[PDB]
RNA sequence: AGAGAAAUAAGGCCUACUUCACAAAGCGCCUUCUAAAUGAUAUCAUCUCAACUUAAUACCCACACCCACCCAAGAACAGGGUU
RNA sequence: UCUAGAGUCCAUAUCAACAAUAGGGUUUACUGGAUCAGGACAUCCCGAUGGUGCAGCCGCUAUUAAAGGUUCGUUUGUUCAACG
């Protein structure tokens, strides 16, 4: 229940850099960490949306706050 | 109703009181037995049918299919069967005969058979061609065709007319009266002219 | 998961019948999503050359409903061949007269253009009303949902969601209304 | 009433005059 | 019956903007349309049921077009499902001749007098096909 | 019907109308001037 | 502010509001706790890793091969140690980085096989007309890497 | 899925007093029932796919 | 709304005439299937890019042979008959 | 397309002047016929409809219609034209 669009810019807004190859794999081989995957991007689309439906900057998402290097 | 297979004598005259003519062709029918039925929804909705075969043939030259069938029919095979799409009520068991006494005059009736086989033809024989003229030099065209199709296109069209065989296809007469019965040799008397040559079944 | 080696390969590779309804949807959604299923788009482990197509089962193809004019514009061609024989029938007209030629049609449109095109129209199945024979009955796995969501009109509407919506407006009492 | 360029052609389109939307609407406000 | 009494915004003169509607209806929303149509599935004169022109005409139009999909049964004047129906039915030549690319003839969809309702997707919804 | 590319009515008991697709002006005395687009 | 329910007042998605985050940071703990006994006791099985190497992203595990076509100036039979590991996975749990996981948490062992030289390429230019017509053969060299181990450790 | 035709995918589960033990694939149910079989007993002998690779280290 | 008669086109036949003569033919014969009613937007009215109601069958159709002879079937191959 | 000019009264029953808006060419000076024809409709006939100043068949214009048909001759050959 979840598109293309969503699942790759929403994973790179969580910094994982996992590219098409592996992600490819991992659908076909590894089905329940797929499923993972899937459900952390939902939750930072989630996240993004509900901070941008918000009146200024309220605390961040729970997964949505970068980290530096 | 069923209808039979008959097979084409011949013609005659025959006149009548206004004082016209009428040729009429003549039809025997032999040994038409009804030899097969299938049901309304057996066919998938069209109608229902019979089978009717005629002109009793020798045993010896069948296949072994045909005679088993005709066996357990209990009839000697016959040359051409022929499917009568009929309603349900005008049902007629197998293996019962019909006769010419079938029609009576005053009806119309259609028949079709195979036409006669002219072989392969040329084009005027086969399409009415108006050909090319003869001398004042048309050297090696005389019964050809012209142009078989215009320049731009670079084929010719399928059903165009073009020199092949001839006749040998089944066809239909449609609205052919019937003037006499003889009942007593089974002859049906239709007017006009029917397809195929003699001694050869119509339907 | 630890299954041996051929009940695996078998299990990965197998065909699975989608049924999907078609009452009120439009001819392109239900092509969509027959195109996807056939093509085999839906398998994680698709490819054009390893014959993943599914079979797709499309009933009530004769209530599809086209969005505006359609019925009166969309106009389907073809040729016999034969000089003249160039038709040009619209879309309530070829409906009335093969009930299922608009969606397979559009599912032919859809699907990519090569030779296992055929293969993949040999796995739609339509069928105009709600019947559907019993050997295709007992194949079906699941049930994709309809596309459009079909509004639904004043008949079934109870009284309760019709008083929760507000009057929007007073008439005069003259008025013979 | 010839043909434009394509590339004066986008620039014709992407400069295109934009009207500033009215605060209310008239019909339901004077 | 008469206006609820909890309107959202008093002081206004279209009954669509009272209740803070004037881009926000469609033609499946039947509730909406049902109370501004005579119960033989007319529209009622403009001078009474007090919309403005851009939406009284609004309203026609969805009337309309929820007539042609069936969705008001019980309001007659006593084989194909279509619904966002522009023109009437029995009024549209075929398109024998559909264009080239760069003059197609497209089959119209819904009505342009609703090209102002709340978007939802990026890509703006066509009103031809 | 006389086509015309602009329906101008003439009298003042035709009247203007949608018919079919098309405009049209209807008269029903003096009919010598119904017209179609 | 209220408006009267209809097909376009609401969107047509569903209001996904999200658990309030002080309880979510006790719940995102306790799972953290208990994928970590799983690890402290070993009920995990075999592991893979998304690590990577050269330029790419191999997806491995215990006992595979992997070639990379660059030479990685090491005897035959080096074992060496694969940091950056963006993913780590189990049956029941898996680990992702951002990007990339830390050096103690995980460890990725590989070994070198075999270095050799790949099949030989082609590469034909032509251009019609102009007797443009050049052929050149190349083989890029390359290098064989069994990964040998996954091993985890309990430090979350 | 595809009971009738010739290419059937049967998924047999076996079952232990209501609880899973097993899950086999096959074309026919009693090939399905064999490979559950051979499944449920590859897990009762810690035989699995995904069992802990051997430790040469 | 019917009834006769002719031609042409397609399709077919050889009882008579005709060219001819175990037959093929035509000059001969036969068959051919935008005006209303109710009515709103605009309460009268209005035919309605308003809702709504009115103005082709036929033909083909037998899984499994083929040496020989005959044939109205045929270029060869096929097809019909050999009781 | 403006009717403006006419038409025994009156623009719309007809021409409808200029212009404007449309689709289409203009090369000389200082390629038919037979044979078979495929196609469009901007329709000659047949078919359906409106108005008429046809009070009526036919006429006139206008809409619709391309399933079918669209002759034989004398003189002559930039290929037409005339004539029965
Ligand atoms: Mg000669
Ligand atoms: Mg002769
Ligand atoms: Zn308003
Ligand atoms: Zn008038």
């Amino acid at each position: 229940g979840l598109k293309y669009p969503a699942l790759i810019g929403n994973l790179v807004k969580c910094q994982v850099e996992l590219n098409r190859k592996v992600l490819a794999d991992l659908a076909i081989y590894e089905p329940k960490t797929f499923k993972s995957l899937a459900a952390l991007a939902s939750r930072r689309r989630h996240e993004g949306f509900a901070a941008a439906l918000g009146d200024g900057k309220e605390p961040e998402g729970i997964f949505s706050r970068v980290v530096q290097y | 109703r069923v209808g039979l297979i008959a097979l084409k004598l011949g013609m005659m005259p025959l006149w009548t009181k206004d004082g016209q003519k009428h040729v009429v062709t003549l039809l025997q029918v032999q040994d038409c037995h009804v030899l097969k039925y299938t049901s309304k929804e057996n066919c998938n909705g069209k109608m229902a049918t019979l089978s009717v075969g005629g002109k009793t043939v020798s045993r010896f030259r069948k296949a072994t299919s045909i005679l088993e069938f005709y066996r357990e029919l209990g009839l000697p095979p016959k040359q051409t069967v022929k499917i009568f799409n009929i309603t349900d009520n005008a049902a007629i068991k197998p293996g019962t005969p019909l006769y010419a006494a079938h029609f009576r005059p005053g009806q119309y009736v259609d028949v079709t058979a195979k036409t006669i086989g002219k072989g392969f033809q040329g084009v005027m024989k086969r399409w009415g061609f108006k050909g090319q003229p003869a001398t004042h030099g048309q050297t090696k065209t005389h019964r050809r065709p012209g142009a078989v199709a215009t320049g731009d296109i670079g084929r010719v069209w399928p059903g165009t007319k073009m020199p092949g065989k001839m006749g040998n296809i089944y066809r239909t007469e449609y609205g052919l009266k019937v003037w006499r019965i003889n009942t007593k040799h089974n002859i049906i008397y239709v007017n006009g002219s029917v397809p195929g040559h003699k001694n050869c079944l119509v339907k | 998961s630890s299954f041996s080696r051929a009940p695996q390969q078998w299990a990965t590779f197998a065909r699975i019948w989608y049924l999907l309804d078609g009452k009120m949807q439009p001819p392109g959604k239900l092509a969509a999503m027959a195109s996807i299923r056939l093509q085999g788009l839906h398998k994680p482990v698709y490819h054009a050359l390893s014959d993943c197509g599914d079979h797709v089962v499309i009933m009530n193809t004769r209530h599809i409903a086209f969005s505006g004019n359609k019925w009166e514009q969309k106009v389907y061609s073809s040729h016999t061949g034969y000089p003249g024989g160039f038709r040009q029938v619209t879309a309530a007209q070829l409906h009335l007269r093969d009930p299922v030629a608009i969606v397979k049609l559009a599912i032919y449109g859809m699907l990519p253009k090569n030779l296992h095109r055929r293969t993949m129209m040999e796995r739609l199945h339509l069928f105009p009303d709600e019947y559907i024979p019993e050997d295709i009955l007992k194949n079906l796995v699941e049930e994709l949902p309809q596309p459009r969501k079909i509004p639904k009109r004043l008949d079934e509407y109870t009284q309760e969601e019709i008083d929760a919506f507000p009057r929007l407006w007073t008439p005069p009492e003259d008025y013979r209304l | 009433r010839r043909v434009m360029h394509f590339q004066r052609q986008k620039l014709m389109a992407v400069t295109e005059y934009i009207p500033p939307k009215p605060a209310i609407h008239p019909s339901c406000l004077p | 019956p008469k206006e609820s009494p909890n309107p959202p915004n008093p002081s206004g003169q279209c009954p669509i903007c009272r209740w803070n509607l004037k881009h926000k209806y469609n033609y499946d929303d039947v509730l909406l349309l049902s109370q501004f149509i005579r119960p033989h599935g007319g529209m009622l004169p403009r001078k009474i049921t007090g919309l403005c022109q851009e939406e009284h005409r609004k309203i026609e139009e969805c009337v309309k077009m929820a007539h042609r999909a069936g969705l008001l049964p019980n309001h007659r004047p006593r084989q194909l499902n279509r619904y966002l129906t522009r023109w009437a039915p029995g009024s549209v030549k075929p398109i024998y001749k559909k264009g080239p690319r760069w003059n197609r003839v497209r089959m119209p969809v819904g009505s342009p007098l609703l090209r102002d309702n709340v978007c939802y997707s990026r890509t703006p919804w066509k009103l031809y096909h | 019907f006389k086509n015309k590319t602009v329906l101008k009515k003439r009298c003042k008991d035709c009247y203007l109308v949608k018919r079919r697709g098309r405009w049209y002006v209807y008269c029903k005395t003096h009919p010598r001037h119904k017209q179609r687009q | 502010g209220y408006v009267p329910k209809t097909s376009l007042s609401s969107p047509p998605w569903p209001e996904v509001v999200l658990p309030d985050p002080v309880e979510e940071t006790r719940h995102h703990a306790e799972v953290v706790k208990k994928v970590n006994e799983m690890i402290v006791t070993g009920q995990y099985g075999r592991l893979f890793a998304v690590v990577h190497f050269a330029s790419r992203q191999w997806k491995v595990t215990s006992e595979d091969l992997i070639l990379i076509g660059n030479e990685l100036d090491l005897a035959c039979g080096e074992r060496i140690r694969l940091e950056k590991v963006l993913l780590v996975g189990a049956d029941n749990f898996t680990l992702l980085g951002k990007p990339l996981l830390g050096k103690d948490l995980v460890r990725v062992e590989a070994t070198v096989i075999e270095k050799t030289e790949s099949w030989p390429r082609i590469i034909m230019r032509f251009r019609k007309r102009k007797n443009f017509k050049k052929k050149r053969i190349v083989t890029t060299p390359q290098t064989v890497l069994r990964i040998n181990s996954i091993e985890i450790a309990p430090c979350l | 899925s595809g009971g009738t035709t010739a290419l059937p995918l049967y998924f047999v589960g076996l079952y232990c007093d209501k609880k899973l033990i097993a899950e086999g694939p096959g074309e026919t149910v009693l090939v399905a029932e064999e490979e559950a079989a051979r499944v449920a007993l590859r897990k009762l002998y810690g035989f699995t796919e995904n069992r802990r690779p051997w430790n040469y280290s």
